[PDB]
């Protein structure tokens, strides 16, 4: 009953989501991203609209970059109430999923009241931002995460001072920093081994620099230190949150530029311009200059990256989609040696797994 | 600026008191008693369930579901063939054919939606230029056959004819952020 | 008379499994912050039968790899074992008197073992095998400690006969007396009948339904109401045992009556142990129930031989 | 005490639905017994109740027909009956009924 | 909201710490769900003067 | 009275049985399964009518295909299917499995599960919000009450 | 003959159970159905085959310590000679030298698994 | 509401009442007005047999007193 | 050694518990008084009949009859 090998044979939904993006626009791809990880659906889409922003040459206004950082790091509350609770599911605690999914329906009532979809929002677009934000949400935001504090601290009562707990995570999933380094590793399994490092300090993408927080960050390689990881990381996108809501600027939300991002419907309505830019935006594209880029964030599984190629036309040539749990299951028969198929559970729930990014 | 999870700061201070705390936490299952106290707290809580055909959960206008076709108040249909709701449907759901209708108007001959491609994604709402597909509030449309989910114009009127009364609601709330 | 005596112990034992699976949903469901079953009865008084009027109009399987002769033949002697040990239970009158009913007990348990040991062998599968395997390091790990505790439990009662346990509790409990050998018979109780946190047999997570993944129809069902039985089975050992209710030879209605809700409340207590806790490893529960529970067991166990000598508090031969 | 008043509450929940036969009518065809205002009832036979001391999922409510179109909706119930003017008043589209 | 003040007493002894402040549930303390209409605003480029697309 | 009543009320007592209690599977896919968990939650508690998961297929009444089907899992769908004792139903949960989806003209995507399973009951959306599931599942429920077997079985 | 009677009454339900289990429902059998689950693909290989314990030292111990039980659990009729001292030291040597063994076992590493 | 599940709990302690008070009701209604009797040593059978033998009937709980 | 017992009763307070225990049961059995009743209440039971003797008229301290001032007193029983 223990593992000598492990090959995981992937390739159970693999689509073909590249060559579909090739054959599509630039704006018709765009629920591509939020469908590859389907737990972090926002940061996937920001990641994508970064880099086409960025072939652009184009940059969103305060606004939007704040409330996409903002519902970035509601992303990330939603993966790691997932991530935790599913991997205290498979380890047998079955208490933390049914806290915690109440409040992430309480999540996707912001999404549904932002976007019209709890889930699969295509709301963070290259031009900015879809869709203003309405009148009381903000409170309810506030509202909500007054009390999550005293959510997370019932789960860390229940499975952190555990003997069942700490026995079946402690000296399990132990990675070394160089192995993490050299098998292609990147955030939460790279800072449980105490690797400092975090592109929202790093590599700041939209206000990131603008706000504060602190990385935890884990002193052994265990499914512990990087559970506590998450945990803290829960704890700091609510001390993010209270700063997007303390500020959150008027303004134009999408780029003011009509021949990118699309116009008011009032304005395509009384103004043959807007009109015929709302005409090409819509059944054409707005045609990206050539080039190409690698563009990466801090997904809340770790560096959701894009390597973009492009051409005069609407649409793309080429996009490749990095899968931070790739490599993770690349290290997966590396972590589980000497370990057991129990154990060996708790690792495929500790890296954070979702294999709509991973075969894609 | 970063912090330490699972560092102790300093050890090697022991005497008989935290010595007997330690070995009464264990052999007590002291820190395994505040579990079970969290458990019975939350079975004397209120739950969160819903009695659901009865009580329904909490929607916004900008929900996006089943579609329809509108018209205006006058009663004549609103869409006018511009062909662009399946140029940017990036799941190649919809389908139109169109001609002039013998009173001279740019109209369909056909409106198809394969419902079992939608993503519901709201392109096609956003990109008409009169309102007139729209994504309504109906997510209780489910079917036991895959013929019923592939629509034409008539449904998709039948649809509109139907829910005019929430859809015109919803947009009038709506707009100003569109 | 006697078979509707039988009737009176063996029905409503069977309705009460049946509404322990409920009373487990629906726990389990308010810790969840949820509601469990409300439907199917006023309150979901018939969700049991239901399920078990489905589970036998299913097709059972009968598949090409397995022996059909241990296959069909394990989850009739669960059942016949989880039925035959409410026989000497007083209650507190029982239904057989037996002189040494805790033998009865423990080799009925070291047999119930075999349904599981032999269906997954039968079921030639691999879940199978490792739930089989995984019983068999259970059973390894609790059976020593279950023997030496009721022991050293019953080394100041005096006999094996379930009955003088009455009368060892007529002005007190063998809680205070043996609130550690109490807290290591109900761990083992638990570890004893496959229940979380010690489940691994049908560790959903780990194994896919060990033990029962062939198995689909009524022949499951009767494991489950076997488990289910053998819950109630275990709190009513540890209320006889350690929480003796009161006698009172006129009112023995009421010793019936705190027996039932005693045993409620530590069947109750395994459902909110299953709903707290994660599960244990099938080699840490090994490494717990060898080097931290069978030290202080044997030490205790010497203390219990001491302690009738240095107290002159031996018991009587009936 | 508390636990009186709670009885009170409970006995004003059995009895505020006409009698036995208007309870279980509403018991063992909504398993909730739970007493509000009546909004208004629809032209099929919905009624609409509404109860703001409840939380966010509770508020508002339905107790649907017995015969909407020759159906016998009795017990075969479904949310599709909900017309459009109440479906949004229902899914908390609107304070505005 | 009624958790008649003993067993309120109760899960706030067994959990550690006031939880009816801070509840899971929404009753009133919440944005209601038909609201004024807005006016969004307008950003630049909107200068109407001294705003051609070959500077910007 | 008559042995055509007793039996249509002796059919409508198994429906009950088998409507009241239909125990799905632990096989979800894709993005569609978070929205499965979503009704498993509280909000919308499955458990409250009767439908628990189970992880073995045998000890299943019903599977539901939460995701996008792949031509590299398609055989273990039907050996999945297959393995299932009958009485057994199937609820085809979202575009990508009612029929194709968004993934519909792939290389890897079948064009929906009805080439692979027999479906019952099709549920659109992308995802489908949980209620709508949770409807389709009753609508699962009505068309079991409605199944008029042993009545056929008389009348052969 | 009364507890014969009450195991016979419980072995008559099982069997009755299983037989109005198996030939009351209805049946549609194939291969395809009949074998093993092996979580949707085909096995590799049969699971009549090795499966190697690695907890043998802790099994044949185990049965050791079965007998040990078999040995103390006299006591309670032991505890009624006139002696009390023999058994005493007896009882007390018997689970002494359980107890040594079990140590000795602990620290050569025994009861961990073999790897 | 927690208190709805006190329905099941009460089915379930009405069950487990039943198998104690009956067995103790049967018992004294088969011997009549007595517990059953308990036998662990041979003496105690002894004793039974002998009432059985004195009865007249084979009936060991008749119990013959002062009036032979 | 003190600070050795020190560590081990936070550390592994489970085998500190068992040798305490065993060397109390084999320490408490020298030390009481109550320890040598054990052996009298065991012999004092009678499973077996007492079996008369015959009177050679040289048996004083036997006695001639039950409830005689001689044998055994079974006094220290009661009012222990
Ligand atoms: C064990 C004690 C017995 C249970 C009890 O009476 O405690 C109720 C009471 C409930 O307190 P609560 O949690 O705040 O109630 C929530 C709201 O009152 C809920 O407010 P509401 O709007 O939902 O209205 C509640 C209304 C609902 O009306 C009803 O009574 C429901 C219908 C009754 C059958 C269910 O009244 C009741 O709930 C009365 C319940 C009384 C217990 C009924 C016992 C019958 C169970 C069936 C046995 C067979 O508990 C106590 O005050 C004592 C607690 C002692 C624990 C220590
Ligand atoms: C085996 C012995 C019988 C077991 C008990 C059977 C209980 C039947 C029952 O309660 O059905 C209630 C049901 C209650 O209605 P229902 O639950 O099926 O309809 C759905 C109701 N909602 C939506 C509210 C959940 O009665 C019937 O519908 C008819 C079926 C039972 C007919 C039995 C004939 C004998
Ligand atoms: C208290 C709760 C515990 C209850 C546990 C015991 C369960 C008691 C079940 C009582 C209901 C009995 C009816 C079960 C019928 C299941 C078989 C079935 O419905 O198939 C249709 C069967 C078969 O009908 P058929 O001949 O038309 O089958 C057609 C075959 N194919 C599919 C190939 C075309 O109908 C019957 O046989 C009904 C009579 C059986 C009654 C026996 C009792
Ligand atoms: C007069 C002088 C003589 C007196 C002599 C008496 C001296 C005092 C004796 C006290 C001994 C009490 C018994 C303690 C046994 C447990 C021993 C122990 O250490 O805990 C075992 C286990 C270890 O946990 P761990 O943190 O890993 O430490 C081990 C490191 N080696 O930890 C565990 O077991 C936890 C895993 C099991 C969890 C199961 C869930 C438990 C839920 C609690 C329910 C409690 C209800 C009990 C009610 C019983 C009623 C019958
Ligand atoms: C699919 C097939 C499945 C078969 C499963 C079989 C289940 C068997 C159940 C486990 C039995 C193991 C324990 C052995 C029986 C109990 C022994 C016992 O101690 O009591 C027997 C009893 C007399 O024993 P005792 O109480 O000591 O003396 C009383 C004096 N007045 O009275 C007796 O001496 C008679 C005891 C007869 C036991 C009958 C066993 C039935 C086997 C049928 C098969
Ligand atoms: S975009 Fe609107 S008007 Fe144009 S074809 Fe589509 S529905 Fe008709
Ligand atoms: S919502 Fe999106 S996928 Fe659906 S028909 Fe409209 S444009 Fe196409
Ligand atoms: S239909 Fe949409 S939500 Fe469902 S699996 Fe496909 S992409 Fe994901």
């Amino acid at each position: 009953e223990m593992v000598r090998k492990c090959d995981p044979h992937i390739g159970l939904l693999h689509r073909g989501t590249e060559k579909l993006i090739e054959y599509k626009t630039y704006l018709q791809a765009l629920p591509y991203f939020d469908r590859l990880d389907y737990v972090s659906m926002m940061c996937n889409e920001q990641a994508y609209s970064i880099a086409v922003e960025k072939l652009l040459n184009i940059q969103p206004p305060p606004r939007a970059q704040w409330i996409r950082v903002l519902f970035g790091e509601i992303t990330r509350i939603l993966n790691h109430i997932m991530a935790v609770t599913t991997h205290a599911l498979d380890i047998g605690a079955m208490t933390p999923f049914f806290w915690m999914f109440e409040e992430r329906e309480k999540m996707f009532e912001f999404y549904e009241r932002v976007s019209g979809a709890r889930m699969h929002a295509a709301y963070i677009r290259p031009g900015g931002v879809h869709q203003d934000l309405p009148l009381g949400l903000l409170d309810d935001i506030y509202e909500f995460s007054k009390n999550f504090s005293l959510r997370i601290d019932e789960v860390e009562e229940m499975l952190t001072n555990n003997r069942i707990w700490r026995n079946r995570t402690v000296d399990i999933g132990v990675v070394t920093a160089e192995d993490a380094l050299n098998y292609g590793f990147s955030g939460v399994m790279l800072r449980g081994s105490g690797i400092q490092w975090d592109l929202r300090k790093t590599q700041p993408y939209d206000v990131y620099d603008q706000v504060e927080f602190d990385v935890p960050i884990g002193s052994r390689g265990d499914c512990y230190d990087r559970y506590l990881c998450r945990v803290e990381e829960m704890r700091q996108s609510l001390r993010i949150i209270e700063q997007c809501l303390n500020k959150m600027p008027p303004g134009e939300i999408k780029v003011d530029d009509a021949k990118v991002s699309p116009p008011k419907r009032a304005e395509m309505k009384t103004s043959m311009e807007s009109l015929i830019h709302h005409f090409k935006l819509y059944t054409e594209g707005y045609q990206v200059p050539p080039g190409a880029t690698y563009t990466a964030i801090e997904a809340p599984k770790g560096e959701f990256g894009v390597y973009l190629v492009s051409d005069g036309s609407s649409r793309p040539y080429r996009c490749k989609i990095k899968a931070p749990g790739f490599a993770h299951l690349a290290g997966l028969d590396k972590m589980s040696k000497g370990h057991m198929l129990a154990d060996v559970v708790a690792i495929i729930g500790t890296q954070d797994i979702v294999f709509g990014e991973i075969d894609r | 600026t970063y912090k330490y999870v699972n560092k102790k700061e300093q050890e090697s201070e022991v005497d008989m008191k935290s010595a007997t705390d330690n070995a009464a936490r264990i052999l007590m299952w002291t820190e395994l008693i505040r579990g079970l106290g969290m458990t019975l707290s939350y079975l004397f809580r209120e739950p969160a369930t819903i009695n659901y055909p009865f009580e329904k959960g909490p929607l916004s206008p900008r929900f996006r579901g089943e579609h329809a076709l509108r018209r205006y108040p006058s009663g004549e249909e609103r869409c006018i063939a511009c062909k662009l709701c399946e140029a940017i449907c990036p799941a190649q759901a919809i389908t139109i054919e169109a001609e002039p209708r013998a009173d001279g108007s740019r109209r369909t001959t056909r409106y198809d939606i394969d419902m079992t491609k939608c993503i519901y994604c709201g392109f096609c709402q956003e990109a008409c230029p009169v309102d007139a597909i729209v994504e309504g509030p109906n997510f209780e449309f489910s079917t036991e056959t895959h013929e019923e989910l592939l629509y034409n114009k008539e449904k998709l009127l039948n649809n509109g004819d139907k829910w005019e009364a929430e859809i015109a609601a919803n947009i009038q709330a709506d707009y100003l952020y569109r | 008379m006697f078979f509707i005596n039988i009737l009176t112990l063996l029905v409503p034992i069977l309705i009460a499994m049946a509404f322990l699976t409920l009373v487990e949903r629906k726990i389990l469901g308010y810790m969840q912050l949820r509601k469990g079953p409300n439907i199917v009865g006023p309150y979901g008084i018939l969700q049991p039968f239901a399920d078990a009027m489905k589970l036998f109009m299913k097709e059972p399987m009968r598949p090409l790899t397995t022996s059909m002769s241990l296959f069909i033949i394990a989850p009739t002697l669960s059942l016949t074992l989880a039925l035959s040990l409410w026989v000497p239970l007083p209650m507190p009158h029982p239904l057989i008197n037996l002189n040494l009913g805790i033998l009865f007990i423990l080799a009925t348990s070291s047999l119930s073992v075999y349904s599981i040991l032999w269906s997954g062998w039968a079921s030639n599968s691999k879940y199978s095998l490792f739930g089989a395997l995984r019983a068999v390091a259970q059973t390894i790990s609790y059976e020593v400690t279950m023997a030496i505790i009721l022991l050293s439990v019953l080394l100041m009662n005096g006999s094996y006969s379930l009955q003088t346990l009455i009368t060892t509790q007529e002005h007190m409990w063998l809680l205070l007396p043996a609130w550690p050998m109490a807290m290591m018979w109900f761990i083992s109780t638990l570890a004893e009948t496959n229940r979380a946190p010690f489940d691994l047999t049908e560790g959903e997570s780990e194994l896919v339904s060990g033990f029962n993944v062939e198995y689909a129809a009524g022949p499951f069902a009767l494991f489950f109401m076997a488990e289910y039985t053998n819950i109630i089975l275990m709190n009513a050992l540890t209320t006889i045992i350690f929480l003796g209710p009161l006698y009172y030879i006129n009112l023995p209605e009421l010793y019936s009556t705190n027996f039932m809700m005693e045993a409620l409340l530590l069947s109750s207590t395994f459902l909110w142990i299953r709903a707290s806790y994660p599960r244990f490893r099938y080699d840490q529960l090994m490494h717990l129930l060898w080097k931290n529970f069978l030290p202080l067991t044997l030490a205790l166990c010497m203390w219990h031989i001491s302690l009738p000598i240095f107290t002159a508090g031996v018991p009587p031969y009936m | 005490m508390e636990l009186v008043e709670v009885l009170k509450r409970g006995v004003q929940q059995v009895t505020g639905h006409g009698g036995l036969r208007g309870l279980l009518r509403v018991f063992f065809r909504a398993n909730d017994i739970r007493i509000g205002t009546l909004v208004g009832e629809d032209k099929y036979g919905n009624k609409y109740y509404e109860d703001n001391k409840q939380f966010f999922g509770r508020h508002r409510w339905v107790i649907y027909t017995t015969e909407m179109n020759g159906k016998n909706t009795f017990w075969d119930v479904d949310g599709s009956m909900v017309p459009p003017e109440w479906h949004r008043w229902l899914h908390c589209m609107t304070d505005d009924p | 909201a009624s958790a008649t003040r003993v067993i309120q007493k109760l899960r706030n002894w067994a959990s550690g710490q006031d939880l009816q402040a801070k509840l899971q549930l929404r009753y009133q303390e919440i944005a209601k769900r038909t609201q004024p209409p807005p006016k969004l605003p307008v950003g630049p480029s909107h200068k109407l003067s001294n705003n051609y697309y070959c500077t910007r | 009275s008559r042995a055509e009543y007793v039996v249509t009320k002796l059919d409508d007592l198994i429906n009950w049985a088998r409507r009241s209690s239909l125990w799905p599977m632990t096989f979800g896919l894709a993005c569609c399964a978070v929205e499965m968990m979503h009704m498993a939650a509280p909000r919308y508690d499955m458990d409250r009518f009767g439908v628990v998961f189970r992880a073995s297929p045998r000890q299943a009444d019903v599977m539901i295909v939460a995701g996008t089907l792949t031509n590299k899992m398609a055989p273990a769908l039907r050996k999945v299917y297959d393995q299932m004792p009958e009485p057994r139903y199937v609820v085809s949960m979202g575009s990508c499995a009612n029929g194709g989806g968004y993934y519909h003209y792939s290389y890897s995507v079948v064009r929906g599960c009805d080439r692979i399973v027999p479906v019952d009951i099709y549920v659109p959306g992308c995802p489908p919000t949980a209620e709508a599931l949770l409807y389709g599942i009753l609508q699962l429920q009505r068309k079991i009450k409605r199944e008029q077997k042993l009545k056929i079985w008389y009348r052969r | 003959m009364n507890l014969y009677t009450v195991i016979f009454i419980n072995i008559l339900l099982s069997l009755t159970l299983i037989l109005v289990a198996f030939w009351l429902p209805q049946m549609n059998l194939y291969s395809e159905k009949a074998n093993p689950y092996e979580c949707g693909f085909d096995p590799t290989s049969s699971a009549r085959l090795p499966f190697s314990m690695k907890f043998f030292l802790v099994a044949i111990t185990f049965l050791l310590f079965d007998l040990e039980i078999a040995l103390l659990l006299p006591l309670p009729w032991a505890i009624q000679t006139i002696k009390t001292s023999t058994m005493m030291i007896m009882a007390f040597i018997l689970v002494t030298i359980l107890s040594l063994g079990l140590a000795y076992e602990w620290t050569q590493k025994g009861l961990e698994w073999t790897e | 509401m927690w208190f709805e599940i006190l329905p099941g709990l009460a089915i379930m302690g009405v069950c487990l009442v039943i198998p104690g008070v009956s067995t103790a009701y049967i018992h004294k209604f088969t011997n009549g007005g007595k517990e059953k009797r308990v036998a662990r040593v041979q003496y105690q059978w002894y004793l039974m047999e002998r009432d059985r033998r004195i009865s007249g009937v084979n009936r060991y709980y008749v119990s013959k007193g002062l009036e032979n | 050694i003190s600070a050795f017992l020190k560590n081990a009763w936070a550390k592994e307070p489970v085998l500190v518990v068992s040798f305490s225990v065993w060397g109390l049961a084999i320490i408490m059995p020298m030390i009481s008084p109550y320890t040598k009743y054990a052996s009298m209440i065991n012999k004092a039971t009678p499973y077996n009949y007492p079996v008369p003797v015959r009177d050679d008229g040289n048996m004083p301290d036997v006695p001639s009859h039950p409830q005689d001032p001689l044998g055994p007193s079974l006094d220290w029983l009661k009012n222990l």
